[PDB]
């Protein structure tokens, strides 16, 4: 074999001092990130050729980098356009990666990796090829395989060095299987890093001094990995040991049971791999990692997630529906109006990105319990050892709660997050209109009630717009904003630099009742109410939510969303098209919501829904549902349940892109993902369009087929948009 | 359309799994113990005529590794012709080896037959072996691997046998076994197992508790031992089973089968093979099949495997006198029950593993001799006998008094 | 009265034990891919007419534990009423099989069976099971267990065979694999193993030596590895043997079977399943015979076996166009050649084990399916198919072209 791809600038600077130990210091020109593209692995090629070929003189190697990360994964743009029969270069490129890795791992002496910023994905696989791994303690630091997230696995050894170095279970379940991102202090205690050092600085020296010990102190063991050695002990043991085998049987249901069923191979791909590699020898084990990973990258559910969790995601953060030309404001005071779980959440997430927070509610002791949700979040967080005494209090400081509307004074950006109601927004916010500053911006928590609208209660309509987070807003990462009919752009740009700052991510959206997510959400749960009104088993239809990959079921969502919203929601719906001179077709899930209501069962708030609620918990479904919606008579296919709130909430999104609700397929993928809970393996709602995969087929000309299919057998609302038709 | 016919079968008694008679002896030795009391019967039967000894096992490892059966052939001073194979069909190992055993009856190629099980769990753990549907997380994952008691308790919830229903079956087991060994049903084909100075080791089924009350029954936990005690197995039988909420985990140590130590032998031959051989036919088999069901829930094969054999044979339900089914779950055998409409009197009349163990690649062998000395108890006409087999598998078998 | 019929068989590569090819692919694999092969050759088959699927494997642990064959049948997606049932007769496993599930359906309890086995020797060394004939000190020392390197170097002793006679027989062995080869004998029937992703892992028998010459194999030192070099077991085999003062050791790595990696997979029905199916029988199952000699030289078996089966259809060796012996050792070869005098150009027309290797639980239906392709070619009738066994055994079936 070889160690170049086939028989591109230089990323790799080569030096060797006196006492014999080289130092590769990679340093791409062409970008700001050192990335595992042709140039990284020709020029890797031959500074191993170049090793080998001097290995008289050559003592240790390091293994540095001269950017302000060390190493950030791969060349995402060419593994998206792998195709099946690109399975032959894709095992090859990675098997060639792995041989440079294998070689350098086995040269006869010490290799230290002079982890100086962040080392992710294929990073990190370097650094693991390595004998000892040094990290510099600098803040903004991650280390980690995050392959999983876009439907890859960690196919530079990832996988076969981490199951040798922790055992099947512990690689699988706290590094591969959710690619979990650790801070370098975090990554020394598991053991990913071996030892850390104030300022990077003193990286590379401490590397090299560790080089000079090791060679005195373990001559013999010196450049050997622990796995290369006679008598090398797997932790926890392998499929063979009788301790791990009792337990085995139990890693794909573990699996399961935390996937839930949904089709999701990456997954299942990484644990095959590592439990198939450690039955073999190391060698062995790698190239069945290749060829896993060779499965992934060609298959759909990758390029559906390289699309959204990469590229998409990407396009956003970079200012896609940013308005163009507009430049930065700072934010002095934000002010949160209502003390529930949305606006305490939102005074946390304010606070912890370092602003200052008035948290305001009719009463003190309320506004007390918001802020008291920032504490018990903080408790936990220095419980864990996630942050410090000092960073803790500055956070908590930075909060003050209130219940006097003259507290506002200096506030220059406001969040109102009181009930859904228009009137009790208009006196809500007109009370402190008059007391904030003059251009601050006065943002609405709001799920349906159109900006427009509720803009009217304000004086300043330009400043008006809606910020609409999502519980538990501490850990939902989207952002939805509303323009209004007279929201402008500068306002929007000044929440879009809000919601960056405070590390949540943002979509921009057109003023419409419903917005885009909750009108896309609730054709999600509507589909599923109008299969219990149909007969068909409440069990079955939590059974196809989950397994789709949606977060929760539907009608759990239902109870949560409260019944009595959703008939509101209904009621403005009807409204709003007769009011336009239309005739409203009330969809089959009304009757259903009419008959919970009448029951008195209309959500956990009350206390019963489509579930019960006891002790302020689920206790299982209503055995009175059955009896009341003939439960059982109607038993369609899982799947097509499945495809029917798939592609409900996937043809409504196209709507709202037809509509201009929306701007880009960007924001249509991550706001359904974010904050629809839209299944990360479809890549979002849009992408699940082009990416359908099913029994006619794929692409978009199939995905429009099975929606004419779903049409004829379960109503017209599965009838296509003319946008998807040739 | 040669016929094969039973001309005799035994077994050892069953040894329980802690402090148990039998953890002592080797598996080999329980083989070799039943061939010596077959040469014990006859004497003068010429050894010669035996082709084949067919053993099920369902952990051939260790002390039942290397074909065990090639073993007992030897180590018992059998003729080196005789053969010699072990078979694994999970739990329906034993009953496999004997219609094996038919078919190579049936065929014309084999003319008097050995066949049996032997299982040593106290020696040799359930597990033991391995596997790639349990240990191979790709293969595992795809069929989505469910360990057995938690089929057992899908069972009783999508049928609606409740706890009590399934504890008052559990009674009648122990109670029919005792009214079986008192009875005296069991004496002339349980051998007791003896040392090499015939001295006895055990001369009864140790597992029995005869004094069962539906009270102590009552107190017994679910199952929390083993790969049931182990998480995701719920969730995974309810992805497949989407329309069932919750799984009610009504078994128990006391309403499921004992891990036991045993081994069972049976003669199968031809007309002319016994004619020749002065041998008295005990039974005629008259069909075997082969089917399945869900591997999830694993445990449906018998139903599926009963039909069959009675429509190759051209019989119905009411044409069998008896059905012996094993008793791995109490909830397996009501499910069968209700899916045939089978009379109670009918359905393991002289108890089951519940009572009397479970050795997994011999009680297949075991419940058929059983059943061939009940038809002859009964002076009955026919008897239909199946198991439950891990992966979904059935197998069921209809024998004929002679 | 049923008659059986192959209407396929088929097999994989042999993959080498050091840095072979098939090293990283679970036995399970090998399994599956020779199912897909199956269902890729009939689409339209009706699978829920297959009741039992039978694999022969003499390591049924770790990777091929659990019954593998029921494996197989849930992961290639088979129905879950076909079976799976894995057995061990040692050498003969493969074979085994295909005539159990012969005998199966001559008995008309079962229409359509697959048969086949599968062997990953470089991931289940040989004696990873374990057994009592060789790790029990009892049931050894009765026995008088010897390796079978050593039984194979006692034939030579008491034949007269030669090193360069052993030798001969070898590079006639290798020169015959080349020629069939590269002779096109071999393209239908030897299915490529892919990942899955569809890219090559080996298409060939990699432990094939086509440049092996005379004056090499005379260099090659005697067997000094495994149980054969420990001590003791020449003395063993001499005190049965007691008219030998001395054994020759002949056989080498070069002479003996190879340690390999392969499956193999036969389907066998009645001619009413084929007609149903639209399948055209290649061959018949005219016959087959279990019979043993003494277990202490073990490898002469065949010789007994063989004579059964031509006995029990009613042929003598003339009637036999095509004799396939696996080689396990070459005195085993030109001892059974010997016993019947057995022409050359009649036995292992293909070449055997010595050149392309012996995947023990998988070798009896590869040289089945070996047999079926070249009374094919050959437009030749009758073929007799035969292996050693371990503890004396030997097993013997006769095919027809059709």
């Amino acid at each position: 074999s070889s160690h170049h791809h086939h028989h591109p600038d230089n990323t790799i600077q080569w030096d060797k001092d006196a006492d014999g130990i080289v130092t590769l210091t990679m340093d791409d020109p062409s970008g700001s990130t050192n990335v595992m593209n042709e140039a990284y692995i020709e020029s890797m090629g031959k500074a191993v050729d170049r090793l080998v070929a001097e290995k008289d003189s050559i003592t240790g190697v390091v293994v540095a980098s001269a950017k302000k990360t060390f190493f950030a994964g791969g060349d995402v743009k060419t593994m998206i356009q792998a195709r099946p029969e690109d399975a032959g270069d894709v095992f090859n490129t990675v098997e060639t990666i792995k041989r440079q890795l294998r070689t350098l791992e086995t040269l006869g002496k010490p290799v230290v990796a002079a982890i100086n910023g962040a080392a992710l994905g294929g990073g990190l696989e370097i650094a693991l090829a390595c004998h000892h791994r040094i990290a510099a303690d600098v803040k903004g630091s991650q280390l980690g395989l995050p392959e999983v997230t876009l439907g890859l696995l960690p196919g530079g050894g990832g996988v076969t060095r981490t199951v040798r170095m922790f055992g099947i279970q512990n690689a699988f379940v706290s590094v591969l299987a959710q690619g979990t991102r650790f801070k370098p202090a975090k990554a020394k205690e598991i053991g990913l890093v071996d030892e850390l050092v104030a300022t990077v600085e003193e990286l590379v020296p401490a590397a090299k001094a560790w080089i000079k010990e090791e060679l005195k102190a373990n001559p013999d063991g010196a450049g050997v990995q622990p796995w290369d050695k006679k008598g090398y002990k797997m932790p926890g043991g392998t499929p063979s040991s009788p301790g791990l085998a009792a337990i085995l049987p139990s890693f794909p249901s573990n699996l399961r049971k935390q996937l839930k069923g949904a089709p999701m191979p990456a997954p299942r791909a990484i644990l095959a791999a590592a439990v198939e590699g450690a039955q073999v020898d190391f060698d062995t084990a790698s190239r069945i990692e290749s060829r896993y990973f060779a499965s992934l990258v060609t298959g759909q559910v990758a390029k559906n997630m390289m699309q959204a969790f990469f590229f998409d995601l990407q396009a956003i953060n970079a200012g896609g529906s940013r308005p163009e030309g507009i430049g930065k404001t700072p934010i002095k005071r934000i002010g949160v109006l209502g003390a529930g779980m949305m606006g305490a959440g939102i005074a946390y997430v304010s606070a912890k990105a370092g602003y200052e927070v008035v948290l305001k509610d009719v009463s003190l002791e309320a506004a007390a319990k918001g802020k008291g949700y920032s504490e018990k979040l903080e408790a936990k967080a220095l419980e864990r050892g996630r942050t410090t005494q000092e960073r803790s209090d500055a956070l908590l400081a930075r909060i003050t709660p209130t219940a006097d509307a003259a507290d506002f004074k200096g506030v220059d950006f406001v969040i109102e997050a009181v009930f859904e109601n228009q009137e009790l927004k208009h006196k809500v916010f007109g009370e402190i209109e008059d007391i904030v500053e003059p251009n601050a911006i006065l943002g609405s928590n709001t799920s349906t009630l159109p900006i427009t609208g509720l803009a009217t209660g304000v004086k300043r309509q330009e400043d008006f717009i809606g910020i609409h987070f999502f519980s538990p807003v501490d850990k939902m990462p989207l952002v939805e904003i509303i323009k209004g009919e007279k929201t402008s752009d500068e306002a929007l740009a000044r929440v879009f630099d809000y919601t960056l700052a405070i590390g949540k991510t943002p979509i921009v959206v057109n003023d419409s009742r419903g917005f885009f997510t909750s009108r896309v959400i609730g054709t999600f749960v509507n589909e599923a109410l109008a299969m219990l009104g149909e007969g068909v088993e409440p069990a079955s239809i939590e059974q196809a939510g989950s397994q789709a990959g949606y977060p929760a079921p539907p009608l759990q969502l239902s109870d949560e969303l409260n019944l009595e919203l959703m008939h509101k929601i209904a009621v403005a719906t009807r409204k709003g098209v007769e009011d336009a001179g239309g005739t409203y077709q009330p969809h089959p899930a009304e009757a259903v919501v009419e008959k919970m209501i009448e029951l008195g069962r209309s959500g956990r708030l009350k206390g019963a829904g489509f579930y019960e609620y006891a002790d302020g918990k689920r206790s299982g479904l209503w055995p009175g549902l059955r009896e009341t919606f003939k439960s059982g008579s109607s038993q369609p296919p899982l799947q097509d349940m499945i495809d029917r709130m798939l592609f409900a909430e996937a043809l409504e999104t196209q709507k709202c892109l037809d509509e201009g609700v929306l701007t880009s397929t960007a924001d249509a993928n991550i706001g359904s993902i974010m904050g629809i809970g839209f299944p990360p393996w479809t890549g979002g709602s849009a992408q699940f369009i082009v990416g359908y995969s099913g029994p006619a087929g794929t692409g978009k000309a199939a995905f429009v087929a099975r929606a004419r299919e779903l049409a004829a057998a379960y109503g017209d609302r599965f009838l296509p948009p003319e946008s998807l038709l040739s | 359309s040669e016929e094969a016919f039973i001309y005799e079968a035994i077994r050892t008694p069953r040894g329980k799994q802690k402090n148990g008679s039998l953890h002592e002896v080797k598996p080999l030795s329980l083989v070799v113990g039943l061939i010596d009391e077959l040469r014990k019967r006859h004497p003068d039967l010429d050894e010669n005529l035996i082709s084949d000894v067919i053993l099920g096992c369902v952990s051939p490892v260790g002390d039942q590794g290397g074909d065990i059966a090639r073993a007992a052939v030897l180590a018992s001073g059998m003729p080196v012709t005789s053969g010699g194979v072990q078979l694994n069909r999970f739990c329906a190992s034993g009953l496999e080896a004997v219609n094996t055993a038919a078919q190579k009856v049936r065929s014309g190629w084999d003319d008097l037959v050995l066949a049996g099980g032997v299982e040593s769990m106290s020696r040799v753990p359930m597990g033991s072996d391995g596997g790639a549907m349990g240990l191979d997380p790709a293969t595992n994952y795809d069929v989505m691997f469910v360990p057995q008691s938690i089929g057992a308790d899908l069972i009783a919830t999508i049928e609606g046998f409740s706890r009590e229903d399934v504890d008052a079956y559990a009674l009648r087991s122990q109670q029919k076994a005792a009214e079986a060994w008192s009875g005296g049903y069991f004496a002339k084909s349980v051998v007791p197992v003896r040392d090499q100075n015939g001295l006895l080791i055990l001369d009864h089924d140790e597992h029995m508790r005869p004094d069962t009350t539906k009270e102590g029954l009552a107190k017994l936990k679910p199952a929390f031992e083993g790969l049931a005690a182990l998480g995701g197995f719920d969730d995974v039988a309810l992805q497949k089973y989407h329309w069932v909420e919750k799984i009610n985990h009504v078994h128990t140590g006391g309403n499921s089968s004992g891990i036991v130590d045993g081994a069972a032998l049976v003669m199968i031959g031809s007309a002319a093979a016994g004619k020749l051989q002065g041998l008295t036919p005990r039974a005629r088999i008259v069909a075997t099949a082969t089917s399945g069901a869900d591997p999830v829930i694993m445990l449906t094969g018998p139903t599926p495997a009963t039909r069959k054999v009675l429509d190759r044979a051209g019989l119905t339900v009411d044409d069998i006198d008896l059905f012996e089914l094993n008793e791995a779950f109490a909830s397996v055998v009501l499910k069968f029950q209700k899916d045939l409409n089978i009379p109670d009197e009918k359905l393991n009349v002289n108890g089951g593993a519940i009572a009397m163990g479970h050795p997994l690649g011999a009680t297949g062998a075991m419940i058929l001799g059983t059943m061939v000395d009940e038809l002859e108890r009964r002076n009955a006409r026919r008897a239909l006998i199946t198991l439950c087999i891990g992966g979904g598998m059935g197998v069921a078998t209809i024998i004929e008094r002679v």
